[PDB]
DNA sequence: CTGGCCGTCGCTCTACAACGTCGTGACTG
DNA sequence: CAGTCACGACGTTGTAGAGCGA
């Protein structure tokens, strides 16, 4: 048996695929990092940070012996370790495995694939098997602590927030919450509001109680959150820090998320 | 009184253009120390030496430089009663000049000679030494050039009744001529006679009557051949008088010992009176060719002098860092180093330094010279450029070195001098060679001339050998700067003064000028050493002797004229005449087969069979010639197919060549006689003295070079005597032989039993595993045979036996297949590209990047390390053998074998070193040759042309055509991206190319992405063959060895840190990275 | 009573640069 | 939900360098 083992099969592989289907080849270039807690995918889109965590709970079987490991998704700058989950590229899947080998400073991941064969006998797609070495000296910065305020939007609501921001640095936008739960965003033009709770314009969340204002010259939101194809999703503010930032998450275990750096207006 | 013919060199001078740096005026205020004085001055030119002073042009009891001259202007300076007897003399050079009886009125020539130049005539001057060291000129009278025209054709065209009619027609045609140059030419300037000859082309060509027409002058002959009757074919009109002299007299040579002797009616060579001398000789004679004989048995070179010289220049314009231009009056020659050697002993005799301004050589340099037993440098000082150049040209005239060498003298040192002497000053050069006037003294650069192979210099009696030309033809170097060549060939590291250092050293007083002096002398001594290592004069004279052309033409005039002249000698004694082509597309015919290689790394023994002198042997074996070919089948109907002629299809046409017993091929006769001669010479090299052995070695090499050229001669479209039927037949037969060898080997020794049936000695060569013997490669005349199941140890001999067996099986007796070598390992990469190790142990590298001049030292060293691993490490050798067990695509999906870890280690180390900020930029210098003039390029966007125009913009030294231009590829900074659009994203290599001197000086960074990509490229190209010959798979697998690193841009990292993001990876203990993930996943949620 | 040029062959790989096309990719009514 | 303007990468040709073999 391999020293480290990961398996997706059946509904679990049906799950991960169900999770990945909306990603739309955005994440395929990425850092992939691995531990006992699961798999984490990381990439920058238009400069802003993007992540997809996958907890060990989503895997049919798992292991993790050795330090954290880190890979780049792109294999030989052409194929990728995530290509498997671009669901229309392989409608035929039945199992996928990851295994790791080599000692802790210089490991290698191997990825293996099996498919339907007019029957469930799971023939191996041997030619498609992938190998990728560990990054020797990677450094990646990741979220920490807890969001200070959370707000929960449906697909209509979140898209209308994207409508409510201006499109570029020539059209800066301010996100706000006013006292007694008046969430808002505006861009001189394109002013909108949602009524917070701890029907169309109501928003649910946590720590909704605190009033604040943050402004954004960054163009990114109109592009990033569209091309991760967000459905329903949460705003998760990190408002407290000298520079605040906003994690906008999706919904379901496809919790693909992007963190937007804001103006440090005191 | 006065010389019969006027001397045109300066024997006296009292007004000249004085040009001199103002910085030499030590008492002048600095307001007045810039630039040059330039004005005419009414003094005789002076030279200063050791506190003494002399007129440059006075010949007398003193003298600051040696002389080997008798006359000066009209004065005879030989001691009274000087009248040496000449019996034997060595000839090194031959001139041909036209004399006129009327001009020779008052020279007291005997009637024999006057007759020969009566209207006018061509005189062959043999230039030479006596064994006592006197300079000799022997003027030979009575050699006429001639050409032929078919009698029937010219009788039809001109209605000639007689040979005298033809002469009348020819004189008339020259009289009514543009330019009116043939004034008073007469029918009696011509003789015509009727002879029977055959045109050399085709076996069917019947003998016919021709008028042979004698002409007294080359000018006449060349005009008649261009203009007389263009419709009527001419034969041998291109042959010069020297050639006629050499061929019309049996055994005569263009380089070698002669004797004077009684001629036809006991006639004797007449000594010329000194006033009738044509040249700066000590003694001169008039004679006819029957007064001459080869002095056989006399061997050794006489005491000829070699001058090795080097000029240095200084710019004078406002920009003193601009490279000097020659045509600019103020860009002066400031020093001329001049070393005089005796060729017979190799001894340095004189060291002469010419300097504009005072010049005190450093004592350290004088002591080094004194230690080495070298003559103390005489330093000659001049107040102006003119006086220095005049003095140098005077030394050249008065000392008259028969040989002149230097380094890049043809491209730089000579042109710069001649430009000054002819453009700035108006000195006629035509008296400054051996003749006293009217001689050639000329440089030809390549220029726009599409044809011209090299730059040339002709000085009428002075053999110029440029060591830059010699070295680039005998050593393969990325750079041919003198100090690189010194390091490579002589094994001396030597400092080399930059042109940009010269101005400061010049203006820093006499001692600093002395330092420039030291450098100039050291340069010239290196060049001396190179010359005496390679002994280029011995090679060249050997070829000159063999080919029957003069030494000068041997050096500058190509390969064709060598075969042409030998073929002419043989055609003559057979009754053939050679026709001249009138006037002045990729390939003319199909060449050699190269088999498709079984590409891979072969660890079983590989034997190489190769045909010795394939194309020469084919020409002999199949009796191939102009004169043996027929296109018409009609031409051979009286002969029997098979036994009288070869019928062969060539270029999609049926050719016939008759066999040797019908008619023997002229080309075959040449090659047979030469190869006999070569075998004879090599049979004596063992039982010879070390001094004699050097000469014999030079002789046999000359023969090899000339034999090898015969095939090419036939293949030249628009050459002297082309025949593309012969050239194409040679390669056709060669193609058939290579395939025949393959078919035979495959059939005959498919099974080990069959090999043992031929070679009992194979019985104890059998190695473990299955026997097979298959041809894996072959190119032109070599074939490579992979011999599974046999041991390398015995293979050499058994293969020599097999080669000899295949020979007598398949091929006619001059043809000989030989077993050259066995490889124990062979990386057969591609056609014309392989790396392997010979059974003795030696690595042979062919075709690949490691042995190409263009690529930089860094990439080459790394490549050589990877190759030395694959071949000379056991572990890696086995791993590379083990890759071959599987299809190449599978290696993308399995761990690469354990042994190839070391090969990985080398790439990792190279990656690490390439990005070292304390790298030496010389390791990154790429180079390419200017093949042609920059405006003869179609694709203008090339790295070396980019650097070429940058150098010219910067007024740096512009490279000559055929020079290798060094460059580095610089980092694409925004400043660079500017300069480019400032010449009207990712930029091409060409745009990021730069002169390495500039790159050093301005601290320009190298393009590491380029150089590392190019390393991985060189690796990938070479080791494709380990991985199914697939470049994409190999690039992938090699790239997997490098330690990849990912971290965000520093600005982003900083900003994220200010927003409370935690770290994973480096910069933290592993447990902190674990901790941080457990926060991350739950905050991403 | 003044003028001339020049003058081995073909095969082959590889890099480089220019040219055209291809699959992707967010997109609007 | 599909006709669509646009973009980075790929394959292909020609040139050029430079060697291979006579
Ligand atoms: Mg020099
Ligand atoms: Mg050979």
């Amino acid at each position: 048996g391999a020293p480290c083992q990961v398996v997706l099969q059946g509904a679990e592989l049906n799950g991960i695929l169900q999770a990945f289907a909306p990603l739309r080849t955005s994440l395929l270039d990425s850092l992939l990092v691995m531990g006992d807690r699961g798999i984490l995918i990381h990439n920058t889109i238009f400069g802003e940070q993007v992540f997809l965590p996958l907890e060990h709970s989503q895997f049919s079987r798992y292991r993790w012996r050795g330090p954290t490991a880190a890979f780049l998704s792109l294999v030989d700058q052409k194929r990728s370790l995530l290509s498997v989950f671009r669901a229309n590229q392989y409608p035929d899947l039945r199992r996928v495995e990851l295994a790791i080998t080599g000692q802790a400073p210089f490991r290698t991941l191997v990825q293996r694939i099996w498919t339907t064969t007019s029957d469930g006998e799971a023939v191996e797609l041997a030619s498609e098997t992938l190998m990728k070495r560990e990054l020797t000296s990677f450094v990646v910065l990741v979220p920490q602590g807890t969001p200070d305020v959370q707000l929960r939007l449906t697909r209509p609501q979140l898209t209308k927030v994207l409508n409510a921001t201006g499109a570029d640095s020539a059209t800066p936008t301010t996100f706000e919450l006013g006292v007694n739960g008046k969430f808002s965003v505006f861009t001189t033009s394109t002013c909108v509001t949602f009524a917070a709770r701890e029907n169309a314009k109501t928003v649910y969340g946590e720590n909704t109680h605190r009033t604040f204002s943050v402004v954004v010259d960054d163009c990114s939101m109109r592009a990033v959150l569209r091309r991760l194809q967000v459905g329903g999703g949460t705003l998760k503010f990190f408002l407290t820090t000298p520079v605040p930032s906003l994690c906008v998450t999706a919904t379901g275990p496809n919790a693909v998320s992007a963190v937007f750096l804001l103006k440090p207006q005191k | 009184t006065g010389p019969t013919q006027r001397h045109t060199y300066y024997s006296e001078c009292d007004e000249f253009r004085f040009i001199a740096p103002r910085v030499l005026d030590e008492d002048a205020p600095p307001e007045k120390r810039a630039g040059v004085h330039d004005g005419h001055l009414k003094r005789a030119p002076k030279v200063y030496c050791g506190g003494d002073e002399r007129d440059v042009l006075r010949v007398g009891s003193g003298g600051f430089w040696p002389r080997r001259s008798r006359l000066w202007g009209g004065v005879d300076h030989a001691p009274a009663g000087f009248n040496p007897t000449v019996t034997v003399f060595h000839v090194y050079d031959i001139l041909e000049n036209v004399e006129h009886a009327y001009g020779m009125r008052a020279a007291q020539f005997h009637a024999r000679f006057m007759d020969a130049i009566t209207p006018t005539g061509t005189v062959i001057t043999l230039l030479g030494l006596t064994p006592e060291g006197h300079r000799v000129a022997v003027h030979v009278y009575g050699t006429r050039q001639y050409f032929y025209m078919n009698k029937e054709e010219v009788d039809r065209h001109l209605q000639c009744r007689a040979p005298r009619d033809l002469c009348e027609r020819m004189a008339a045609a020259l009289r009514e001529s543009p330019g009116a140059s043939f004034r008073g030419i007469s029918a009696d300037h011509f003789e015509a006679e009727v002879v029977e000859r055959t045109d050399v082309y085709y076996y069917e060509t019947r003998p016919a009557l021709f008028y042979r027409v004698y002409v007294r002058s080359g000018r006449v002959l060349s005009y008649l051949c261009d203009n007389f009757c263009p419709a009527i074919k001419k034969y041998e009109g291109g042959v010069d008088a020297t050639t006629r002299f050499i061929l019309d007299n049996p055994g005569f040579v263009t380089f070698g010992w002669y004797r004077l002797k009684p001629g036809r009616n006991n006639t004797l060579a007449q000594p010329r009176a000194p006033m009738a001398f044509g040249t700066s000789s000590d003694v001169e004679f008039n004679c006819t060719a029957d007064n001459l004989a080869i002095e056989g048995g006399m061997s050794d070179l006489p005491a000829y002098k070699l001058m090795c010289f080097d000029i240095e220049c200084k710019a004078g314009g406002e920009d003193e860092l601009a490279f000097p231009v020659a045509g600019h009056p103020e860009d002066l020659v400031i020093q001329i180093s001049c070393l005089l050697y005796d060729l017979s002993t190799t001894a340095l005799e004189h060291v002469l330094l010419f300097s504009l301004g005072s010049c005190d050589l450093p004592e350290s340099h004088l002591n080094e010279l004194a230690a080495r037993g070298l003559p103390t440098p005489v330093v000659l000082e001049f107040d102006s450029e003119f006086e220095m150049l005049l003095a140098f040209m005077t030394l050249v005239k008065q000392y008259g070195p028969e040989f002149v060498t230097g380094y890049n003298i043809i491209n730089f040192d000579w042109p710069f001098l001649l430009a000054k002497l002819t453009d700035i000053y108006k000195v006629p050069l035509d008296g400054y060679g051996r003749m006293n006037g009217r001689g050639v003294f000329r440089v030809w650069d390549i220029g726009q001339s599409h044809f011209q192979k090299r730059s040339k210099i002709k000085v009428n009696g002075m053999v110029n050998i440029d060591m830059y030309g010699i070295i680039t033809d005998k050593i393969k170097l990325s750079s041919y700067k003198l100090n690189a060549v010194a390091e490579a060939v002589l094994k001396d590291k030597k400092k080399d003064l930059s042109y940009r250092d010269i101005p400061a050293y010049y203006a820093a007083g006499p001692a600093q000028r002395g330092v420039i002096g030291e450098y100039c002398i050291q340069d010239s001594l290196l060049v001396g050493q190179l010359f005496f290592k390679f002994l280029p004069h011995l090679e060249l004279s050997a070829v000159a002797r063999l080919a029957g052309i003069n030494i000068t033409r041997t050096i500058y005039d190509g390969q064709q004229i060598r075969v042409f002249t030998c073929l002419l000698r043989l055609a003559d004694q057979k009754g053939f005449i050679l026709p001249d082509t009138q006037g002045r597309r990729h390939v003319g015919y199909q060449g050699a087969r190269v088999l498709d290689p079984t590409s891979g790394f072969h660890v079983n023994p590989v034997v190489v069979f190769d045909f010795a002198s394939l194309y020469p042997s084919i020409i002999q074996a199949h009796n191939l010639c102009f004169s043996t070919l027929s296109l018409r089948a009609d031409a051979v109907a009286h002969l029997e197919a098979g036994k009288d002629y070869l019928e062969i299809e060539v270029g999609g046409r049926r050719l016939f060549f008759v066999k040797a017993h019908v008619r023997e091929s002229l080309l075959s006769i040449l090659l047979r006689d030469w190869l006999a001669m070569r075998k004879q010479i090599r049979s004596r090299i063992p039982q010879s003295s070390p001094e004699e052995a050097v000469l014999l070695d030079k002789q046999q090499a000359a023969i090899k070079v000339v034999c090898n050229s015969v095939y090419g001669f036939t293949g030249v479209q628009h050459g002297l005597l082309p025949c593309l039927h012969v050239a194409a037949t040679v390669t056709t037969i060669g193609r058939e032989m290579l395939l025949a060898t393959r078919e035979y080997v495959h059939a005959r020794w498919a099974a080990f039993e069959q090999l043992l049936a031929d070679f009992p000695e194979a019985a104890d060569m059998r190695a473990p595993g299955p026997y097979s013997m298959r041809i894996i490669y072959g190119d032109t005349d070599s074939i490579f045979v992979l011999c599974r199941g046999l041991t390398a140890a015995g293979l050499t001999a058994v293969g020599d036996k097999m080669a000899s067996h295949i020979s007598r099986a398949l091929f006619l007796p001059p043809i000989k297949l030989e077993c050259e070598k066995t490889f124990t390992k062979l990386l057969l990469i591609a056609k014309k590209k392989y790396i392997g190790v010979i059974y003795g142990g030696k690595m042979l590298i062919k075709g690949v990047d490691l042995v190409r001049k263009n690529n930089c030292a860094f990439i080459n060293r790394t490549s050589r390390a990877l190759v030395d691993l694959l071949f000379y490490d056991d572990t890696v050798s086995g791993a590379a053998a083990a890759l071959a067990e599987r299809p190449a695509e599978e290696w993308l999906a399995r761990p690469l074998p354990e042994g190839l870890q070391a090969f990985g280690a080398v790439l990792v180390d190279a990656h690490r070193r390439i990005t070292d900020p304390e790298r030496d930029i010389q390791d990154f210098v790429l180079t390419a040759e200017l093949s042609r003039h920059p405006r003869a390029y179609t694709n203008k966007r090339l790295a070396h042309l980019t650097v070429y125009y940058k150098l010219m913009a910067r007024r740096a030294q512009v490279p000559s055509i055929k020079d290798r231009i060094p460059y580095v590829i610089v980092a694409q900074t925004r400043e660079v991206e500017e300069t480019v659009a400032r010449l009207a994203r990712k930029l091409l290599v060409s745009e990021l190319a730069e002169d390495p001197a500039y790159a050093i000086a301005h601290g320009v960074a190298l393009n590491t992405d380029y150089y590392f990509s190019h390393l991985l490229g060189a690796a990938c190209v070479t080791f494709k063959a380990l991985f199914g010959n697939n470049a994409k798979i190999t690039e992938s697998l090699l790239k997997r060895f490098i330690p990849e690193v990912w971290h965000p841009p520093d600005d982003v990292a900083a900003r994220l840190r200010t927003a409370g993001f935690g770290a994973v990876g480096a910069g933290a203990t592993a447990e902190e990275t674990r901790r941080m993930l457990h926060r991350a996943f739950d905050t991403l949620a």
